[PDB]
RNA sequence: GCCGUUGCAUUUUAUGGC
């Protein structure tokens, strides 16, 4: 990662928070790392606005950092210009963690009741179980986003406090 | 007790070790590191030698549960099995004496 | 004259089918010209999606006089068999409705089909 | 904030006396450390300014008049570079104000959300 | 194996023995014929598997033994269907044959005294069965799904192999062969993906080719591709698809791009072209026939090159929607499921002779 | 297997409506 250049800046300092506000983030160390990803692509992404047309070097190294990006599910498609690649901004990236793509998806009513769910051994994208808020879904993994087949709100057990809560019942009011 | 379905790839038959040499493959759905010992028993119904005609061994499962692949042997016959087996194999099956020193 | 104008092109048709697709998945989806003039009563509605091979015709003439004077974008297609089949809905629907979500998972797909829609209608 | 890429900057007269004395271009400048596509604007009152300037610094307006840079107008007979750009970053909350000259850059930290510059292109943040 | 069985020449078409007969139920969804004396499997969406005897080629299907569930079964470990049931597979070894539709379980039925011997429960919400193809000589059923599934079961023993995700919308269809491999549809993704269940690996090949470019061919002298309809594996190394608009494509292994593409086979009735209902080719053969609620089989002759195919004919026997198609022989037995809707339910105008059965036609040499 | 209709006279064969 890499620090900004300035700690405390007023304007910057709340537009901190209004990211913090929507996403519900818990670290700026989640907010710089993630800026600093999108620095060393804008550095390389100015690279190729330099040389000559229909380079190789702009192909190659172009078209799949071009690709890459419509691989990862931020540039659309329609923006293939490599002239929207400088046009990028830090939300896009935020918006593709897979806290935030949970409620997008109905099925959380908050962005901090999804941060929850993550953490509780729930929601599977794949066959795999995730577990980490910044997974970066692939936009080929969107309609596979669904509850465990395991772990209720998918059935099959109701779980530690709901069979506890059955327990009460059958030895008071039963026997 | 899940319907094991215990699956074998990759035969070839070994004459001149008098085997025949096949990957063990085991899903395992709702079930979890079922064995070493209900294996031989089970794949020894489709070879119908017997038990200790059997030796399987390695077993590092699927991350997540529900599968396990391994290495798995057969033989001819009983004396083979206590002449072309490594010797704590035989030990770990039970067919030896560990002799400690 | 014409009574089925603006009548959209192939590759917006399956792209509208596409995006009604996903809208149907997201609930996001009105279904019924009763229900679309509700939702243009209530200003949530993005815009209208009319078929053209309806009998008749003329029970659908009022959602372009709603909409323009909401200021609503609307586009006819030609089927409503395949009106009724984006709906993830086995039986034709003769007319849809968008409604407004800035929290809509699918938005950027809606901006641009306003983006094609609002170009055909100038 | 809601500020976009393409961003457009205001080019006053402090500004291109600092560029050419320390051989740092105007436009490929803005590209560095903005990090994308720049529309740099010069107004009517920056321009007709360097006229006065003219029998020694012919050298400024003969880069300030290129393609590359666009025209701006506002219409008021006797106002400077200085006064009127401060009427046009008040009106709209949108320009990058590009300067050096602090009696100017102390009329821009006041108002709340308004990006400078400094001394020839190496940016720096409200 | 590859495609040997060359005989469209010798297929006499004109003078194919064509019948029907009406049967007792709405909307026939599927028909599954064994081949080891042959049999015959239906289900309808009135609730009913009914089991035929087909061993006499002169005879119109009679009746053996039939079975109808009810609202007995609401709940999902009930033996019995309580919804529409979708497909219908019999096992290759004759013994059983199982349902499953919009009741989302799979019951697994013997095929001696049409007894539900397993009902397995789905565990989803959106876990619709909707197509149940076999492996040749095997018993490893491959299960297209609603939530964009594909399940592996075994029958001998009744558990679950593994599933194969990856689809975008719903699995329509699904064809297999005698190898490990299975070619699927999503049916609004545009696209179909072979699938190499030990490798655990898909290919994946992409129609939704732009009649835009056509008119550009209107330019040199249509319809879109919306839904890809339906999908049949001709042998190992090719298959083909039906689509929403009369292109009917051919595909091979090596090519990314349609290596055929027929335009516009059932015809039309601004206009509509007709759907791809159904697509059934003779394995490893050279000869497939495809459906409509049109009324007459299109049946079709592969190229020895396999680059093309020629028309076989037309069969005018079957008016209705045809939902299903199974071939036996011996001498050729063509069976036709046609109901008076679409399979999923859809909506269908205005057929002339709407009615409902089966559809027979003997073909000889 | 709901209804109508035809040849065998209805089992058999062909067709129209719900």
């Amino acid at each position: 990662y890499s620090t900004p250049k300035r700690p405390y800046e007023s304007s910057r300092l709340d537009a901190e928070l209004k990211l913090a506000g929507e996403f519900g983030l818990k670290n700026k160390k989640e907010i710089y790392r993630i800026s600093f990803q999108l620095s060393k692509i804008r550095r390389a992404a100015r690279d190729l606005l330099t040389r000559d047309e229909k380079d190789p070097k702009r192909l190659f190294e172009g078209n799949a950092l071009i690709r890459r990006l419509v691989r990862v599910g931020v540039l659309s498609e329609d923006k293939k210009k490599l002239d929207y690649v400088l046009a990028l901004k830090v939300e896009d990236f935020l918006e593709r963690r897979l806290q935030t793509q949970v409620y997008k998806l109905g099925l959380a009513k908050s962005v901090h009741h999804a941060r929850v769910l993550i953490t509780q051994r729930h929601i599977a994208v794949g066959k795999q179980i995730v577990n980490i808020p910044s997974f970066m879904v692939r936009l080929d993994s969107e309609k596979h986003i669904d509850f465990a087949p395991t772990s209720p709100f998918g059935g099959a057990r109701p779980g530690r406090v709901a069979r506890r809560n059955a327990a009460r019942k059958a030895e008071a009011s039963g026997e | 007790s899940d319907a094991v379905t215990i699956r074998t790839r990759k035969v070839i038959s070994n004459p001149l070790l008098a085997r025949k040499q096949f990957v063990v493959d085991v899903l395992h759905p709702n079930r979890a590191n079922v064995s070493k010992d209900e294996l031989r028993e089970k794949l020894a119904e489709v070879y119908k030698a017997e038990k200790d005609a059997v030796s399987v061994f390695g077993f590092r499962t699927q991350f997540g549960g529900g599968k396990s692949v391994g290495f798995g042997l057969v033989y001819n016959s009983v004396a083979e099995a206590k002449k072309f087996e490594p010797t704590y194999r035989l030990v770990r099956y039970g067919l030896a004496e560990k002799v400690e020193k | 004259n014409p009574k089925a104008f603006p009548l959209a092109d192939a590759a917006l048709t399956q792209q509208i089918l596409d995006v009604v697709q996903q809208a149907a998945n997201l609930r996001q989806l009105k279904k019924g010209a009763n229900e679309a003039t509700k939702t243009l009563n209530r200003g949530i509605s993005e815009f209208i999606i009319m078929a053209a091979d309806c009998e008749p015709i003329e029970i659908l003439l009022h959602l372009p006089l709603l909409c323009e004077d909401k200021n609503v974008p609307y586009v006819f297609v030609p089927s409503r068999v395949a009106l009724g089949r984006a709906c993830g809905v086995s039986r034709p629907v003769i007319a849809a409705s968008i409604t407004t979500n800035d929290a809509s998972a699918i938005k950027t797909q809606i901006y641009a089909v306003k983006d094609k829609i609002e170009t055909l209608l100038i | 904030q809601a500020i976009k890429p393409p961003y457009q900057v205001l080019i006053d007269t402090n500004f291109i006396n600092f560029s050419i004395q320390k051989k740092v271009d105007i436009v490929r400048g803005m590209m560095d450390c903005l990090l994308a596509k720049c529309n740099p604007l010069i107004t009517d009152c920056v321009m007709a300014e360097l006229e006065k300037l003219g029998p020694k610094y012919r050298i400024a307006l003969k880069l300030a008049r290129d393609p590359r840079i666009k025209r701006l107008s506002c219409s008021h007979k006797g106002t400077y570079a200085d006064d009127c750009l401060v009427h046009r970053v008040l009106q709209h909350k949108c320009y990058i104000v590009a300067t050096n000259d602090a009696g100017l850059k102390q009329r821009i930290r006041k108002i709340p959300g308004i990006p400078l510059m400094s001394v020839g292109g190496h940016a720096y943040v409200i | 194996g590859r495609v040997f069985r060359y005989f469209g020449d010798k297929l006499l078409i004109s003078e194919a023995k064509q019948s029907f007969t009406r049967v007792g139920e709405n909307n026939l969804t599927c028909i599954s014929c064994f081949q080891p004396r042959l049999f015959a499997y239906t289900v309808s969406k009135d609730l009913q598997l009914t089991k035929y005897d087909i061993t006499d080629f002169s005879k119109r299907p009679k009746k053996l033994k039939y079975a109808k569930g009810g609202a007995k079964y609401i709940p999902n470990t009930t033996e019995g269907h309580y919804d529409e049931i979708l497909t219908v597979a019999a096992s290759p070894d004759g013994k059983y044959v199982v349902t499953g539709g919009r009741d989302r379980k799979l019951i697994v039925w013997s095929t001696e005294s049409l007894s539900p011997v397993k009902v397995i429960p789905t565990k989803d919400r959106r876990g619709e069965v909707l197509s149940l193809a076999f492996r040749k000589n095997s018993d490893q059923l491959y299960a297209s799904c609603a939530d964009f599934k594909i399940r592996t079961y075994s029958i001998n023993q009744f558990s679950q192999l593994e599933i194969l995700y990856g689809h975008h919308d719903i699995v329509e269809d699904i064809s297999a062969l005698a190898m490990e491999r299975c070619v699927t549809v999503g049916a609004r993704d545009r696209t179909a993906m072979l699938w190499k269940i030990p490798d655990e690996t898909r290919l994946t090949f992409r129609g939704g080719d732009e009649p835009q470019k056509l008119l550009r061919r209107w330019m040199k002298e249509f319809f879109c591709e919306g839904s890809i309809d339906v999908v049949s594996m001709v042998d190992d190394f090719h298959f083909i698809t039906g689509s929403d608009n009369g292109n009917i494509c051919l595909w091979s292994l090596a090519k990314k791009k349609p290596i055929f593409t027929e335009r516009i086979a059932h015809g039309i009735l601004l206009l509509q072209p007709f759907w791809i209902t159904s697509l059934y080719a003779i394995p490893y053969s050279n000869v497939f026939i495809s459906g409509s609620w049109s009324g007459s089989l299109k049946v079709w002759k592969i190229s020895d090159n396999l680059r093309s195919f020629e028309l076989l004919g037309e069969l005018s026997g079957a008016k209705g929607v045809v939902t299903k198609i199974q071939v036996v022989e011996s001498k050729f037995r063509i069976l036709a499921s046609i109901a008076k809707e679409h399979r999923l339910g859809r909506w269908i105008a205005n057929v002339s002779g709407a009615r409902n059965g089966i559809y027979s036609a003997v073909i000889d040499q």
